[PDB]
């Protein structure tokens, strides 16, 4: 009875966007863009079923790359302990088969992997770089089609796994190199990179003021927030109740901005789109739906698509 | 046992390195060998080439499909079937 | 000789986990995968037997395909006796059990399937 | 089958540190930093919730002939809760919960707040490294087998003893690359102790004499240690003052500009909390902060160069990538086809570019160039673009 | 709606002052209100118990109803018709009899209260009526109810 | 997911449906109508849709004198860059074909296919 009035005073705030991007992960110092992306993962898009029977992904997949002391795993713990239907896993290995369904002699039966346990939820994966090749080719179907198909011995099935992926991958060979491209620092190939919605590069820079503020902040959580956790959960679920719809000017701005995105990724003579695909177009429509859910509105303005393109322009470099 | 499996096999593969090279032949583009390639009747090669106008019509089609397939767009089932047929015509 | 009717599209779909005591002696629509299928077996649609001590024969009883017909007595003698099938009127119908396991995409993730 | 005033009388003494340091391992004279690290593991931090783990973690890198399993036996006997296990004895998912017959679970959940002492820690399987990754980080094991999902609170302090491969290893080149364990485990251990030492005939005569003195002839008691840890772990709750945070942050600034991570700072926090738990003062003073800084400084004595990566290898990988690009350009000038055999091109690159390196480094740089998509591989065949 | 049966009211008593462990269960306190914390290993199928049973005599078609089955399937002995002298051969009435849901969940004590070097002791817990499918396997959970003893059927 | 097909067999037909089939089969340009209507949610890719139509309809298996056997089905490989909707066509064939089995990656064993 009081919570609906509290929700009403949330949705009429003038600076909803800043409050929601600051309320995500209050223990973690800094990285407001990563908090914004994690918030958009909690909101997400809407699942669409085409009349031709073709399914379109409504989930959002973040990859976070950073130095070995950058609190990527702290973001993972926050999302696991905060969001419902969330599963923490290690990408390298697990008990029996991790992230994949396995056949068990008992006549074979299915053990669900960590992707399946995060049904309609978030699967936070740590050490995503050294994951197995079977896990690689199962993720290659698991992000977009949201199904894992297992045909082994006498048992064959398809298994629906509606899962939004948050991954934290260290760069191989040491820290992140600022001179190299973002593709060079990671062990992932082209298609599984294009399957991710957005990327976040975080660096452990060495300055006096930032280190002193960070150290005083992290000792200030040891025996010393715009929204509370239940308040954040209620507002996020209320944003999940919204299903936004597009306007014609939004379609015109999206096709022109996809033209602008498609022009800028030219690899010289080859005329090859190495990173920008149609998956970036579905990424922009999903982020526009998530931002329209963030302001609790039923329509997507072209400014929302501009903010989504700003997010992809931040992730592209 | 000699079972019957009269199967039409539709496969979806990727080129070597993740992208197809237009200047290279088909043999080292794939990791497949000659016999597994030889049974396949039609081998459709798709190249993601950047175009100023094909991307425009493709983007308009995909955005219109995402608009059209949204859930928020005499009985309930009869009018549901009628509007689904009107949507798919 | 006999026609049969397959009732289609029951509006309530019940999975194997959701079956309770209220759904007994009623039509249920169940989604599941078949794992084990036995062979085709002939089954007596009408069971009839011959009492050995008495000249009277036991009447034909319809088989419900769940449990065998319990012969407490005979129609002329009120006690149990030797009973064997007469070839005067015999009707055979096909019978096959299938183990309908719940579909692994339908079950909750990580849980156990149910068998009926 | 088969009061607290004694705690308070040693709590008021100022010499309880060396007393408890020689009480834990009276047989071993040297490595007082090792026994005080294990001692601070027995005390440990407080369980914090709003959650961060308060326990410190110790990995002993040393020769098997050097006495370390005696120390593991002693910390097993001293502790109220704790399990000694062998790395060769239990692997796969044996140390965590496994379904048998019921759910028979391992020592990582049966020892809540206690020490799990793993001997021969080098023989961990990859599944056991993956289990231990959420043992250190999440302090919670989780499995999903046979319809059973369980999320069990580990909350355990781990003491591991590792074995270097073969011979004892020189201190000139870093010791961490000899250890077979992955650097994700080494980055989560709070304290690493190099038990390696060389003979100098000073106290080895004393070691032999007192080792034969048990044959020639026949400090706090262990039960007092047990009740002292049991009283300190739950009935004593230290707090952090606002004053000591300034010395903490300038100490971290001094560590970073020398080389340090924020895990080291949070290790100082939990180490000072454990020392305040030992002193029974229920307050973190100045002195435990500099003691924790000194102990972590001595640990780092042994830009962080983690992931088993030294910066010389990190730059010579790119140098070999540039050398392979130059060799590919020379091959392209020599012949139109860029495809070459791996062995002949690797031999030419090793002979022509610089001094002799491993053949795996050149193909690792080529796999780097696969990731940057500059060079394509087939198989082998290496085609430059 | 012609079918109308007596409602099977189920009484639940929660919030006991103390909770018992499986190791603390003794046979001196059966039939008593106890609360047990544990982890479910596996759960059974939601099956129908024969709660109240109705039978027909095979001789004179007399009806005996409200036969109660405690732990084994029982049939009436004496035919209520004084003219009939039937003792065996009673046919069950599936429609007239009243059934209840049944579930048998198997629990063991939690890892916090497991002592050094012991296999966990097990206990079967019966859920009937509304409480079926409430407890999923592998969860820390508290059951409050009755300690009973079952014979060899 | 479509609840509009009400019947036991979705691929069954009535006599009026057969009459409409015979009506639309005699239209010139029915080949291009089938090709353009195959996977309607995908733009372009005329070679892909044509190859999928050829594989979905298939040829005729032949038996010559009881001595020679000729395969009748058509196998189609789609090699392409990522982001070109190669898998959505496969899911459309899963929706469209009378019998459709899926496999991918390392999850398909050597005896998960074929038979075991
Ligand atoms: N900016 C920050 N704010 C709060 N806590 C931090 C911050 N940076 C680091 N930490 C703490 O330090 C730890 C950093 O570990 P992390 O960088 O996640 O390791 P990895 O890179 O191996 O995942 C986290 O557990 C977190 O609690
Ligand atoms: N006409 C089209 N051309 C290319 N991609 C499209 C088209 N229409 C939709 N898509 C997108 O393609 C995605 C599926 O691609 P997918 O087949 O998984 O890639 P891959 O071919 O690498 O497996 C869908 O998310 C959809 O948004
Ligand atoms: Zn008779
Ligand atoms: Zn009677």
């Amino acid at each position: 009875s009081d919570e609906i009035n509290e929700l009403k005073e949330m949705v009429k705030d003038e600076h909803i966007y800043d409050k929601l991007v600051r309320s995500i992960a209050p223990a973690v110092f800094g990285h407001e863009a990563v908090k914004k992306g994690i918030l958009l993962q909690m909101l997400g898009g809407v699942h669409k079923s085409t009349v031709e029977g073709i399914k379109l992904r409504g989930d959002i997949n973040i990859c976070v790359v950073g130095d070995p002391s950058t609190s990527k795993s702290q973001f993972l713990k926050y999302v696991v302990g905060f969001a419902p239907r969330s599963v923490y896993t290690s990408g390298k290995a697990s008990s029996a088969a991790g992230l994949t369904a396995a056949v068990v002699r008992d006549d074979y039966t299915i053990e669900a992997g960590a992707l399946m346990l995060a049904d309609n939820g978030i699967c936070c994966i740590d050490e995503f770089d050294k994951m197995d090749i079977s896990d690689q080719v199962a993720i290659h179907e698991a992000m977009e089609q949201q199904t894992i198909s297992i045909a082994k011995a006498g048992i064959h099935a398809t298994l629906n796994a509606r899962t939004s992926i948050l991954a934290a991958a260290n760069p191989v060979g040491g820290r992140y190199n600022r001179k190299l491209s973002l593709r060079g620092n990671l062990n992932m190939t082209a298609p599984i990179m294009s399957r991710f919605d957005l990327f976040f590069v975080i660096l452990d820079d060495c300055n006096e003021k930032i280190d002193t503020e960070l150290a005083s902040h992290i000792v200030d959580l040891h025996m010393k927030p715009p929204f509370s956790a239940e308040q954040l959960r209620r507002y996020i679920k209320y944003a999940r109740t919204f299903k936004p719809i597009l306007t014609k000017e939004a379609r015109s701005y999206l096709v022109e901005k996809y033209k602008e995105l498609r022009k800028d990724d030219a690899q010289g003579f080859s005329r090859s789109s190495y990173r920008i695909t149609v998956r970036q177009l579905e990424s922009m429509i999903r982020l526009s739906e998530a931002i329209a859910r963030a302001n609790c509105v039923d329509e997507i303005t072209p400014s929302f698509i501009a903010e989504a393109y700003d997010l992809l322009r931040q992730s592209i470099i | 046992t000699t079972l019957q499996a009269r199967c039409s096999i539709i496969a979806a593969a990727n080129p070597n390195g993740g992208r197809y090279n237009s200047t290279l032949p088909l043999a080292q583009n794939v990791s497949l060998t000659e016999p597994i390639l030889s049974r396949f009747d039609i081998l459709c090669v798709v190249r993601d080439l950047v175009d100023e106008e094909a991307d425009e019509r493709l983007a308009t089609f995909v955005v219109d499909s995402h608009v059209r397939s949204h859930p928020e767009n005499l009985n309930a089932r009869q009018r549901r079937l009628q509007r689904q047929r009107k949507k798919e015509e | 000789s006999e026609i049969h009717v397959r009732i289609s599209d029951f509006p309530t779909i019940y999975s194997l986990r959701e079956l309770r005591e209220s759904n007994l002696s009623s039509l249920v629509r169940v989604t599941g995968v078949v794992t084990r299928r036995t062979g085709v077996f002939p089954q007596l649609k009408y069971v009839k037997f011959n009492c050995l001590k008495c000249g009277s024969i036991l009447g034909p009883f319809f088989q419900d395909s769940n449990e065998e017909i319990r012969i407490s007595f005979c129609t002329n003698c009120k006690s149990k006796g030797p009973f064997r099938v007469n070839g005067e009127k015999t009707v055979y119908r096909n019978y096959q059990r299938v183990t309908l396991q719940e579909a692994p995409g339908t079950v909750p993730p990580g849980r156990l399937p149910r068998h009926r | 089958k088969v009061d607290l005033a004694k705690i308070r009388e040693v709590a008021a003494r100022e010499d309880l540190y060396s007393l408890l340091a020689r009480s834990i391992a009276p047989s071993i004279y040297e490595l007082e930093d090792v026994k005080k690290g294990i001692l601070l593991q027995l005390f440990g931090g407080t369980n914090k919730t709003f959650r961060y783990r308060g326990d410190i973690n110790i990995l002993l890198c040393g020769d098997p002939s050097t006495s370390k399993s005696q120390i593991l036996q002693y910390v097993h006997k001293i502790t109220p809760r704790g399990v000694y296990t062998s790395g060769k004895g239990s692997s796969a998912v044996g140390l965590t919960a496994y379904i048998t017959r019921v759910l028979e679970s391992g020592a990582l959940v049966l020892s809540d707040g206690g020490v799990c002492c793993i001997d021969e820690f080098d023989k961990m399987s990859d599944s056991t490294r993956s289990v231990l990754h959420e043992v250190m980080e999440q302090q919670t094991i989780s499995i999903a087998k046979a319809g059973i999902i369980t999320t069990l609170n580990a909350r355990s302090s781990i003491l591991a003893s590792a074995n270097p491969i073969g011979s004892r290893y020189n201190p000139n080149l870093p010791v961490t690359e000899n250890i077979d364990l992955p650097p994700p485990l080494l980055s989560r251990f709070d304290l690493v102790y190099l038990v390696l030492d060389k003979v100098d005939e000073k106290n080895d005569r004393e070691l032999a004499k007192h080792l034969t003195n048990l044959y020639l002839e026949d400090v706090l008691p262990v039960e007092f240690l047990t009740m002292y840890i049991s009283y300190a772990k739950e009935h004593i709750h230290p707090i952090i003052t606002e004053a000591a945070k300034t010395e903490l942050v300038r100490a971290y600034v001094g560590m970073r500009k020398m080389t340090a991570t924020t895990r080291q700072l949070e290790s100082m926090i939990r180490l000072a909390e454990a020392h305040a738990k030992m002193k029974l003062k229920n307050v973190v003073e100045l002195e435990d902060v500099q003691e924790a800084v000194r102990l972590i400084r001595s640990a780092i004595k042994d830009k962080i160069d983690m992931n088993l990566v030294q910066t010389g290898k990190s730059v010579i990988q790119r140098k070999l990538q540039e050398d392979l690009s130059r060799e590919i350009m020379n091959v392209l000038k020599d012949q139109a086809s860029d495809s070459m055999s791996f062995n002949e091109l690797i031999k030419q690159i090793n002979e022509h570019s610089q001094d002799r390196v491993e053949s795996s480094d050149i193909q690792e740089a080529l796999s780097r160039l696969q990731q940057e998509d500059k060079v394509i591989v087939l198989g082998g065949v290496r085609r430059s673009v | 709606s012609p079918e109308q049966t007596e409602r099977v009211f189920q009484i639940s008593f929660f919030n006991l002052p103390t909770v018992h462990r499986i190791r603390d269960i003794r046979s001196e306190k059966i039939g008593s209100l106890l609360s047990i914390s544990g982890t479910v290993t596996r759960t059974s199928e939601v099956r129908p118990e024969l709660y109240k049973a109705s039978f027909t005599c095979d001789m004179c078609r007399a009806i005996v109803d409200n036969v109660e089955q405690s732990f084994k399937y029982t049939e009436p002995t004496f035919c209520p018709n004084p003219s009939c002298e039937n003792r065996a051969f009673w046919t069950l009435n599936v429609t007239r009899s009243r059934f209840l849901d049944w579930q048998k969940v198997r629990i063991q004590e939690n890892a916090n209260e497991i002592p050094t070097g012991s296999m966990p002791r097990t206990l079967d817990v019966i859920l009937r009526g509304d409480s079926v499918e409430r407890a999923k396997p592998g969860d820390r959970c508290k059951f409050t109810g009755v300690e009973i003893v079952v014979p060899d059927v | 997911a479509n609840e509009g097909e009400e019947g036991l067999d979705v691929f069954s037909w009535t006599e009026e449906e057969e009459r409409e089939f015979r009506k639309i089969s005699r239209d010139r340009g029915i080949i291009d109508k089938i090709i353009s209507s195959m996977a309607p949610s995908i733009y372009g890719h005329r070679d892909i849709k044509t190859a999928v139509a050829c594989s979905l309809f298939g040829g005729v298996p032949k038996n010559v004198n009881g001595k020679h056997s000729i395969r009748g089905d058509i196998n189609v490989l789609l090699l392409g860059d990522p982001g070109t909707a190669k898998s959505q066509i496969l899911k459309y064939v899963e929706k469209t074909a009378h019998r459709a089995v899926f496999a991918t990656g390392q999850g398909a064993s050597a005896v998960g296919l074929t038979a075991s």
